[PDB]
């Protein structure tokens, strides 16, 4: 194939130059299971795809729920004795906690002790995101911005 | 149980017409048969970290006129917080093991709705949180309206000033878009217009509005006029710009008026409007501010009594 | 009358152990059975020359929930002694002719004992003076350590952070070798160790010290672990060396602890305390805070009132 | 075997956990070009290597040599139409230019527009670093920022 | 050419035990045969980012003895990097279009380097950069040592004060390893001790250093005692212990002294030099200051005049 492993998960069409990022935000190299990563690599559709490989391990519900955000095209296959057991597709959620932070400079999310949360809103253009705290809506564009 | 029994009165958003109704309704109530003792042996809190003269005297006067007593701060630079390096979740932590409600205002957005989180059992009323939002002045701006134009539908509404930092017009607008067919007009300099999440709204709801680069151009056909303060405090250099209002209302600009029409203000009022506005009988913004004390007692009166027959 | 009727708690070195036995009596008293009414008709001065949170408006809380009425300052700033120039000595003497008692925390080492010289027979109740006393804190710890181990006797303490300039550890410690078998264990940067005069006391009352270096070596037997903020606005710039905290206690570190034990801070923590702390049922220092009601609330009837039937 | 290249480089035996660092330091990974990453995979001498493998890319010397700082035990494999036609072995560089950040928070090195550098030398167990700036010495732990 | 000709003097590192031999010899030429028209035409920039009377001055006074012209500054406040924010990068950049050495002092530890980058063909001489060199104060340092003791080999010498941020005894530390047989004696509180790469040079050059807890277990013994102020600007918080002078010197710990034993001291001097021993004739360092002109003068004249003097 291309890299079987017995049971594991399979992220596959990872836009380019986001594989790296996920490698580090989802904390997958924080693990002692066999890793495999293909960095570009070719798309028959919009060009060129990351893919990551963990053996023994599978991605947790929210997770998964970050991919929508980030590689909205990423499908995640579940494996196990080598078999395709089941394959999802990320689908965004209502809400997302304690990843992002709020682009408002004078929200109390900053300063105090708390997690971050955003209602998700799939508009017409892209997504917007609500802060809990300040009620301001932002465009994900401004939000998942370095 | 009454429907506001306990509830955290923190953003308009959180509020439906009925909860609004029953309010001006109790309003309506307490300014002509007044309950010297319904808060009888309650203590409220009323911690302000921002400067106000209306807000907490308004509530600390309704506090009371309703039998309750007050402990608090009007400055937070002698509390621990100030000088210890507290965090406000530590703040609300302890002062929620004392009181009965808690009144704040805080200069970040959304610091009230943090205090709900760290508050347990105890009531938290958003006297303003940066510029975000403003309930309890939309409450006495309801009571205000309907009181002079006998309905909250079908109105026409101008919202002058700044829109942007306005945590009072951000309430108020979602409040009246809560009631059916009012219309309004905006007039705000470009850098100060009103934030994208509130429109995005008032066309969801498919409601009628319309900006407008003078007042005069709407003068004809508002039955309120709704002025703001450029939020001096809440700017960003680059804004400097607009320190000064573009906006300024005269005793002679009221000519076109509707006889009906009124002048609201949260106040204070710099130089928006001029003080021969004072003498016409357009000018409604001292008998607003009054009405604060019937709407916030009817407000503490529903969150702390669990049935209220009056 | 009882012991306590209209005496001055300026220092727990003043007190008794049967003295400290009624307060707790007392307090127990009325958390099950309240007196909206015993201080019905008396004004108290509530001094503070110093940023408070808790201390203030507890006591003042305390004092409404009791039916006595408020006056006083939370910033020596806007009074006469800020601004015109008065000495303390001229500004106790005027409000003792106003008042029924006077609560005052104030930055000197001694101006509560100075203010009973110039007070008459107004009771002067010393919510902190400097980094000498704190009894009214001592009062609310000792109840609380009652109510948590169901004894101030045979206990193990662990006191840690300033030692030198916390008040509050300076009164506890008194406070406590008061009862029998106490065992104390004091965990202090050098710079911040147990003033001597303590060490003396314990000492002469032959009562077990020991000094560690590590909250984790005395973690298996304390019944209490008494953290301290390291008092920043109090150092000499010699100690600036110790602004930060030398001990941080995490939920990691309560491992080893009794089932029994229980942290217990004055408040306000800065980074002493981490917040993953604050989810184990050993964390006790909000309710503990929210015991400083019941124990003013007891200091303040027996202060004022000569014979309380409870 | 992992993944095999035409012409590139492969970077074998990169001690465990280290993978990862080298492909954010020597920003190995922002290329238009594929990668091929292999993490915790073993053989005999120590139980899990990171394997990084980049097609139509060689590595210097220089490149190769800063390697030694954080896996002086590595082998880069110069191929060269599929088989091993180069292969060299880090050794500690004479100094390390632009990757590092200086720990002296009064170094003139952070407020004006020069790139970062620092002399490299052997003492006993660890590497010392020392700034060409301001001339403090520090320790390769240290350097690494916290 | 001479081997400084056109060579930055950056650090003490850099020049070897002949480049120091050369400035001395030519020190001490020049101290005895003036030069007036030696550098007649130049025009040498005289710009201190940093306080400064005896370097700045004594640098100036050797420019105008030597017929060269002087531009510069001596605050960077009416500088364009003062006032407009230009990078350093930027100001050497173009002051090294209009003279023919730039002499500088900064409070950044590598600034000097920093300017070798931007300067072209323009030599730069090191003032001080922050607490790292001082190279010219290690040649008037050197200079005073031969004329007072005869030599610069097999020295015992005595290093008190602030070692830590020292930029003086870096240097100097640095030029004497370079001879041999000198023994080093290192008196500093714990905060500001020698740095460690320091000591790891001397370690590896194999030379001999111990450490003292007071001037008097090595008073003695010693042919240089090189007292130093703590470098009260260069501290942070944490240090704040260490300010006042832990060693000081009276005329009276002079007891024991050899009597070729010199007290040196880059000045300024606080109080760990009591002015008694002004009086004694083993305070040299009014002395060394008046050799600053000599050291300075030499050095100017290598690194800007081809030919050898006379
Ligand atoms: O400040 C204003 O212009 C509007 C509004 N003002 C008020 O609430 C009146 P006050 O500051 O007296 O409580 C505000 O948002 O705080
Ligand atoms: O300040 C502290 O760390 C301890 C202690 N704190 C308290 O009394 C709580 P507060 O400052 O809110 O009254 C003090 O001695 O004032
Ligand atoms: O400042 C001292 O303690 C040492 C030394 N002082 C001198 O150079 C003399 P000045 O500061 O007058 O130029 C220096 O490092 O600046
Ligand atoms: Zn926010
Ligand atoms: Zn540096």
């Amino acid at each position: 194939g291309v890299e079987a492993i017995k049971r594991g998960t399979v992220i596959d069409h990872i836009p380019a130059q986001i594989g790296f990022k996920l490698l580090s935000l989802f904390k997958l190299t924080e693990t002692d299971q066999r890793i495999t990563i293909g960095l570009n690599l070719p798309s028959g559709e919009m060009g060129r795809k990351d893919l990551i490989k963990i053996e023994n391990t599978f991605l947790s519900e929210d997770q998964v729920d970050q991919l929508a955000l980030y590689a909205p095209q990423a499908t995640v296959n579940r494996i196990d004795n080598y078999e395709v057991v089941g394959k999802s597709r990320p689908s965004l959620p209502e809400r997302i906690d304690n990843v992002l932070v709020c682009p408002n400079s004078n929200c109390i999310s900053h300063a105090e002790p708390v997690s971050s949360s955003f209602a998700v809103r799939k508009r017409a253009n892209d997504i917007a995101l609500k802060c809990k705290y300040c009620e301001k809506e932002f465009s994900h564009n401004v939000v998942l911005a370095n | 149980a009454n429907p506001l029994y306990q509830k955290h009165i923190i953003s308009i958003n959180d509020l439906s017409r009925d909860d609004l109704n029953l309010v001006l309704a109790t309003a309506a109530k307490l300014k002509a048969n007044p309950q010297p003792e319904l808060l009888k042996h309650k203590v409220i809190a009323s911690c302000f970290f921002e400067a106000s003269t209306r807000t907490r005297l308004s509530f600390q006067t309704s506090m009371h006129r309703l039998g309750a007593s007050v402990v608090g701060f009007s400055d937070s630079a002698n509390t621990s917080l100030g000088k210890k390096g507290e965090t406000l979740a530590d703040t609300i932590s302890v002062i929620s093991t004392y009181v009965d409600a808690i009144v704040m205002r805080h200069p970040q957005e959304g610091a009230a709705r943090l205090a709900t989180e760290f508050s347990g059992n105890v009531p938290v009323l958003n006297a303003g949180d940066g510029s975000n939002q403003h309930p309890t002045q939309t409450l006495l701006d309801l009571f205000t309206i309907q009181q002079t134009e006998g309905r909250l539908d079908n109105l026409h509404v101008a919202m002058v000033g700044d829109l942007k930092y306005g945590r009072t017009v951000h309430s108020l607008t979602q409040a009246l878009a809560k009631f059916d067919g009012n219309r309004f007009y905006f007039i705000a300099p470009d850098a100060l217009a009103m934030p994208e999440y509130i429109l995005d709204m008032l066309d969801e709801k498919g409601i009628a509005w319309s900006l407008h680069s003078s007042i005069e151009e709407v003068m004809a056909e508002v039955d309120i006029l709704y002025m703001t303060r450029v939020q001096k405090e809440r700017l960003d250099p680059s804004e400097y710009a607009n320190v000064k209002a573009q906006f300024v209302l005269r005793a002679s600009d009221l000519h076109n008026a509707k006889a009906n029409m009124k002048v609201l203000h949260p106040l204070p009022r710099v130089d928006e409007i001029a003080t021969d506005v004072d003498k016409t009988p357009h000018a409604w913004y001292f008998q607003q501010a009054g009405n604060g004390i019937f709407a916030r007692q009817a407000l503490l009166a529903l969150v702390l009594n669990r049935d209220l027959v009056l």
